């Protein structure tokens, strides 16, 4: 528009394949009304029922490995092998007066750190006072 | 670049999914060069500028002349 | 002094995190309050 | 009791390295000297902030206003001055009218900076050096008289220590990235075993 | 001091266990740590080194000393390709640290790889970088000789950093090489781009004047007086 | 405006609560009867 | 009892003994947590965002100011950033508050005839001892003003 | 080439910039951003003002809670080692809880049941039955002090974080530390409970925060924009959505994803000590540098800047605010803070919309993070 | 918990097995851990009783039997199989 109302003269992708600018941009910025909608009630239902019955199997876990005999008061075997064999799994009765686990003891582990993914860190751009 | 200035083929293997570089020895081997030798000059240049009651007692002193 | 120092870090509850409890039953941890109240809602 | 001059020379040393709230420390350095007088000679003489200069014809003014305004009140009339109070005395006054041994000993604990047991430290590094060096130079002159003893190994503290030549400890391989390694792989582990039979044989 | 090889391991037994100790007790010493990975370089025993920069990454993977000391210990010992994920790999966790930008394009441009150095310099550019970055994409592109390529960079520059210095830096490069028609069209450009721009407020009222103020001495230079005369004109309409 | 009397205002009520207002033993949630 | 005693001797002791907080570790757990807490604010607030070394300083600089506090020597550090001073005296108000209330509700314990340990009695002397030469320095100066 | 584009479309001359410039998508020129930035308006909210000022905390107000149920009374947890029950109506005092020896650093009551959580600086967390006034569980195995606790909104768990930068969950019954979250890199600040996965999200001095999947034991993500400490977070009472802060940096996120929804005007407010979203989309941040900021929560606008006033014989530094809530209703604030006091701020009922429009909507674009 | 890694060889040819489960029953002969011992016959009569000597994530680290360490595909022992490849 501008330029027109001037007389005319007389005279590769590998790179940091992981860091990407859609994580960098806020979302809502260009719609202030985009909804983020509260889940409903199925799906706090479905996964509260599936996270009590797991934290209520560690509960159990806990109790009834531990020593007191009162623990199991409040506690709320076929596999197939190499696809031929069928096996028959038991777990005789321990003797009562041995030790419960023999295999355990208090052993100090250092655990490995394996991540196969980098996550990006994701910020943007007088000393005598400080 | 400065210093880079003054003295002067890419396939994936299909078996590894890896990327292969075909650069020159002569290159791969100055630059690991000038990396020994630039850290041979600075580590050399501290050293004579360290040369100029006890060692760390007069270096908190100089620090406090430095905060003056 | 050099024994005598600072705590720069915390040690993380993660390095007890990485290996199994061994049983001892503590006072503190045997059943008390066995019972959640709840509300009248 | 008078104070020497190599006496206020050994306070003033002594309060470099100690400050003006450690008077006991100072005072095992001067024999004949109390922390109680230590304290006094350096607040009433020798620390530096003190204004013994002469006064200003205003500074008598003011002195003989405040000796009237605040009778015999002398650290108080002082306080005001900023000056020491027995040179406010002197001046209302003045307008009305072998030990070697001892230096020795305070050079001595004044450069000393380890400590006791950090010097017990270093004698125990030594002598713990000195034993292994021992171990060392036994075993090259059994192995120049022919019969090859092998190094000791250091003792396990507890059960489960280590020896950190038998294995990388915690090996932290490098993730493996998009470019392939195999080349400069295999010609660092010539590099690597160039080198131990280099030191094997020129040591 | 060493003449045997079962000498250099009582040696090396004796300062791994004295580094791992201090390093158990106080693992955030990150000098220590560096000092130990020299160790073992000074043993030329690569893995027992990468596996020491590994762990102190671990410790800490935002410290940039850390991170520099690692890429050139490989590069110092030619081994470039480890140098080249590990790099690849330090911009991917720390992006907008412009030090491991530089360390990636130096070495790749000293190795001459001209193609993935403009590479690198495409993927920092897209992802909003201050105008240092910008500024070195044109100065690659320049001492390659690549000119188009600097007039690409230069109208993806206006659009990442769209202040009028931006815009004045590209009518400076077109001119000073002396391609006139270029130069006129990029300066028209950005007297079209601030008008139909106005109301979104994004430059000064004395920034567009010295826009319209050099394009206008620019055309007078180039003797037209009439364009430049009336250029005024229809700004003085446009911005009262 | 602003005085010695109000350093808030007149318009901010400043309280002093030194003692509690119920016996301690008084439940906080009250118990369910049904 | 012997359950635990004999699982000691076949498991082995826990590696993980986490000690509580018994009167014999207040003080000391307390310092700890408020050196965090000023380290915490400092490290933010600092526009630089450099740690290793500058935090062992600052740390110093608040003991230092805690000497001051209890001897009634003012705590005045030439060139000290005007925020960071601001930080240091503000958890030394907040330890000052507590030392003082520590020494108000031992006072009453030990007049009551209330247990009290042998060595809180002259704790107690001491920190009461202070807060009455502190008083009478504020009334000798007020005096003066 | 933009050139010979630029001479054709001025011949067929005889917004503009989508036109004559090329991206792949039309948000990548940050000119586009900037104009569908600037035509939105923020909505107005009123302006809040000083209500009542409460005394009665010997040491500063560490932790505030509102009653979840009712709305009748708060609970204030203090570095004098105290908790004090508010009369939300008159701010009369209700009732002392001493059962701590250092700092209670956070209070939570439970929604389903009767029940007052509290964490200290002496390692312990401790369950309150309210129907009596006292103590009736501890929870033991935090190596260092305990900083933050959270109900789960569902389940008979809670969540409890501190300097030993794990998250421990507990069952509230048998008092097993059922699971331990481990991921952080140093100290946790803040822990908030969620209905569905991620039902954990906290934050920490590793500058992240991170989205839990408690059965995996495992992040869901983890959110890496903040540069410090991020000291401060809140849930909205009524969308997915969760708040956070730095120094000079609060941001908004998208639970059901971990997407950053909304960059705040945050710009030279100092450290955030604490955040509280209102159920109006106001989102409060509380500076240590005392000064109250009020954000409309969709926009990101800040809408009022109000300066603490201490209490007369405070030092300057006592200005800072500590903790906050809304109460239910959400017409009230209650504030903690370091001269030792508790205010009450409640928004102007006397404005309007031209009568007091506040801080004027303008998104400076020096600031590129909008 | 991954189930045993056990080889048909060392199962035998009878079509059932009953297996003894034991949770922390032993510690493993590599990585000295405890774990959840497997033991079996290969018939009622048999007076050999077979043991898993090592756990689960050692075995599949090796690709190898729990009760006898040879290759759990090829049924051949580390060092023959490392030299092989
Ligand atoms: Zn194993
Ligand atoms: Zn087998």
């Amino acid at each position: 528009m501008f330029s027109n109302r001037l007389p005319p003269p007389k005279h590769t992708d590998q790179i940091a394949k992981n860091v990407k600018l859609d994580d960098f941009i806020p979302k809502r910025q260009s719609n202030f009304e985009l909804s983020v909608p509260l889940p409903t009630k199925a799906e706090i239902q479905e996964c509260t029922a599936r996270t009590k019955s797991y934290i209520q199997r560690l509960v159990n876990a806990k109790l009834a490995n531990s020593n007191n005999r009162a623990s199991s008061r409040y506690v709320t075997a076929n596999l197939l092998l190499n696809n031929s064999h069928h096996i028959e799994v038991v777990s005789k009765q321990m003797d009562p007066l041995l030790p419960r686990f023999v295999g355990k003891k208090a052993r100090k582990v250092v655990a490995p750190t394996e991540n196969d993914e980098v996550v990006p860190v994701l910020h943007m751009d007088d000393p005598n006072e400080w | 670049l400065r210093n880079l200035a003054t003295q002067t083929k890419v396939q994936k293997d299909t078996k590894t999914g890896k990327i292969t570089i075909a650069d020159d020895d002569k290159l791969v081997n100055k630059l690991a060069v000038s990396l020994q030798s630039e850290s041979k000059k600075r580590y050399e240049a501290r050293k004579r500028q360290m040369q100029n009651i006890n060692d760390k007692n007069k270096q908190f002193n100089e620090k406090l002349s430095r905060e003056s | 002094t050099t024994s005598h120092r600072p705590q720069l870090e915390a040690r993380s509850g993660a390095k007890a995190a990485a290996y199994t409890p061994t049983g001892i039953e503590h006072a503190r941890l045997l059943p008390g309050h066995t019972t959640l109240k709840y509300r009248k809602f | 009791g008078v104070w020497t001059n190599v006496e206020d020379q050994i306070l003033k040393a002594a309060v470099q390295k100690y400050g003006t709230h450690q008077w006991s420390k100072v005072a095992s350095l001067l024999q004949k000297k109390t922390a109680r007088q230590s304290e006094l000679r350096w607040n009433e003489y020798l620390n530096p902030k003190l204004n013994f200069t002469e006064f200003s014809k205003e500074e008598d003014a003011q002195l003989l206003d405040l000796a009237r305004e605040l009778p015999n009140q002398w650290r108080t009339i002082a306080d005001m001055m900023a000056r020491p109070a027995q040179v406010c005395v002197e001046r209302y006054n003045r307008l009305l009218e072998e030990e070697k041994e001892m230096l020795a000993e305070a050079r001595a604990r004044l450069l000393n900076t380890q400590g006791k047991k950090a010097t017990r430290k270093i004698r125990e590094r030594m002598l713990e050096e000195s034993k292994r060096i021992a171990e060392l130079q036994k075993r090259r002159e059994l192995k120049q008289a022919g019969i090859n003893v092998a190094i000791k190994k250091p003792k396990k503290k507890y059960g489960t220590d280590i020896d950190y030549n038998e294995d990388i400890v915690y090996e932290q391989a490098p993730m493996p990235g998009i470019y392939d390694t195999s080349t400069e792989d295999r010609q660092i582990k010539k590099k690597f075993e160039q080198f131990e039979r280099k030191v094997n044989r020129k040591g | 001091d060493i003449l045997d090889l079962e000498e250099l391991r009582e040696y090396q037994r004796r300062k791994r266990t004295e580094y791992e100790g201090y390093l158990k007790r106080n693992r955030l010493d990150m000098g220590q740590w560096i000092r130990y990975a020299q160790f073992e370089i000074e043993q030329h025993d690569m893995r027992r080194a990468r596996s020491i920069f590994e762990r102190a990454l671990l410790v800490d993977s935002s410290f940039i000393p850390l991170w520099i000391r690692y890429i050139d210990a490989e590069l110092k010992v030619k081994c470039i390709n480890h140098a080249r994920n590990l790099m690849n790999r330090a911009i991917s966790t720390l992006p907008r640290v412009d030090k491991l930008w530089y360390k990636y394009l130096i070495v790749e441009e000293s190795l001459n790889n001209v193609e993935i150095v403009r590479s690198l310099y495409t993927k920092w550019c897209s992802l909003e970088p201050g105008v240092n970055a910008w500024n070195s994409f044109v100065d690659f592109e320049i001492r390659q000789k690549n000119w188009n390529g600097v007039r690409e960079i230069y109208s993806k520059y206006v659009m990442a950093h769209p202040q009028m210095q931006t815009w004045l830096k590209w009518v400076r490069f077109e001119n000073r090489h002396g391609n006139t028609e270029f130069t006129r069209s990029v300066y028209s450009l950005a007297i079209d781009t601030v008008a139909n721009l106005q109301n979104l407020q994004i430059w000064s009222d004395m920034e567009v004047a010295k826009l319209v103020n050099s394009f206008a001495h620019w055309e007078a230079a180039q003797q037209e007086y009439e364009r430049s005369s009336a250029l005024y004109q229809i700004a003085i309409e446009k911005w009262p | 405006g602003i005085s010695l009397e109000h350093p808030y205002g007149k318009e901010v009520e400043v309280l002093m609560e030194t003692k509690n207002t119920q016996s301690p033993q008084t439940p906080l949630v009250e118990p369910v009867t049904e | 009892y012997i359950g635990n005693l004999i699982t000691r001797q076949f498991e082995g002791r826990s590696n993980e003994i986490v000690k509580t907080t018994t009167k014999q570790r207040l003080d000391a757990y307390y310092d700890l947590e408020l050196r965090n807490s000023v380290m915490d604010d400092i490290l933010e607030m600092m526009p630089e965002s450099i740690r290793q070394k500058k935090a062992r300083t600052i740390l110093q600089h608040l003991s230092e100011a805690w000497r001051c506090w209890k001897a009634n020597i003012p705590w005045d550090v030439p060139g000290m950033p005007a925020p960071i001073k601001k930080i240091i005296e503000r958890y030394i108000k907040s330890k000052a508050d507590a030392w003082v209330s520590a020494a108000h509700y031992n006072r009453e314990r030990i007049k009551r005839g209330a247990h009290v340990e042998k060595t809180m009695v002259k704790k107690n002397l001491g920190r009461l001892t202070r807060l009455w030469i502190k008083n009478e320095q504020e009334r000798q100066r007020q005096i003066q003003k | 080439s933009l050139l010979m584009r630029y001479d054709t479309y001025r011949k067929e001359s005889s917004a503009f910039v989508n036109k004559i410039f090329q991206p792949e998508v039309a948000e990548e020129l940050i000119v586009n951003r900037y104009e569908k930035l600037l035509s939105q308006r923020p909505e107005w909210h009123a302006p809040w003002k000083l209500s009542r000022v409460i005394n009665g905390h010997l040491g500063w107000v560490r932790c505030v809670a509102i009653d979840p149920v009712d709305n009748e009374w708060f609970i204030t947890g203090s570095n004098d080692t105290t908790m004090k029950v508010w009369d939300l109506a008159t701010g009369k005092l209700k009732t002392t809880l001493a059962g701590h020896v250092m700092t209670v650093r956070d209070v939570a009551v439970s929604d389903r049941h009767p029940y007052l959580f509290s964490v200290s600086e002496d390692k312990t967390v401790k369950c309150w039955d309210l129907e009596k006034n006292q103590i009736i569980r501890d929870y033991y195995g935090h190596l260092s002090g305990v900083r933050t606790v959270s109900i789960h909104p569902t389940l008979d768990l809670i969540a409890t974080a501190g300097r030993d930068s794990v998250i421990k969950l507990w069952d509230m019954r048998t008092r097993i530390p059922v699971i331990t979250l481990v991921g952080h890199k140093g100290p946790i600040n803040q822990v908030q409970c969620t209905p569905v996965d991620p039902q954990v999200v906290s934050s920490s001095t590793d500058a992240t925060v991170r989205l839990w999947d408690v059965v995996a034991g495992k992040t869901m993500k983890v959110l890496t924009h903040h540069k410090r400490s991020v000291r401060a977070t809140a849930l909205h009472p009524k969308e997915f959505s969760v708040a956070s802060a730095c120094t000079d940096d609060i941001r908004s996120w998208g639970l059901a994803e971990g997407s950053l929804l909304t960059n705040f005007e945050s710009e030279k407010t100092g450290i955030i000590n604490t955040l509280s979203i209102n159920q109006d989309d106001v989102l409060f941040a509380g500076g240590d540098n005392g000064v109250l900021s009020f954000y409309d929560y969709k926009s990101g606008h800040k809408y009022q800047s109000l300066a603490t006033r201490e209490m007369v014989g405070s030092l300057e530094g006592e200005r800072s605010v500590l903790c906050s809530t809304f109460d239910k209703t959400g017409l009230r604030l209650i504030t903690g803070e370091a001269d030792k006091s508790i205010k009450i701020w409640k928004q102007d009922e006397t404005a309007t919309k031209e009568s007091e429009p506040g801080l004027a909507w303008n998104p400076n674009l020096s600031a590129k993070r909008f | 918990e991954p189930p045993p890694n056990i080889c048909e060889q060392c199962l035998g040819d009878e079509a059932n097995i009953r297996m003894t489960k034991i949770p922390q029953g032993s510690e493993c002969k590599i990585c000295t851990l405890p774990f959840t011992l497997y033991h079996f016959k290969t018939s009622k009569r048999s007076n050999n009783i077979i043991k898993t000597l090592i756990c689960v994530r050692c075995a599949t680290q090796r690709n190898i039997c729990q009760c006898c360490m040879l290759d759990s595909r090829w049924h051949i022992p580390i060092q023959l199989r490392d030299h092989l490849i």
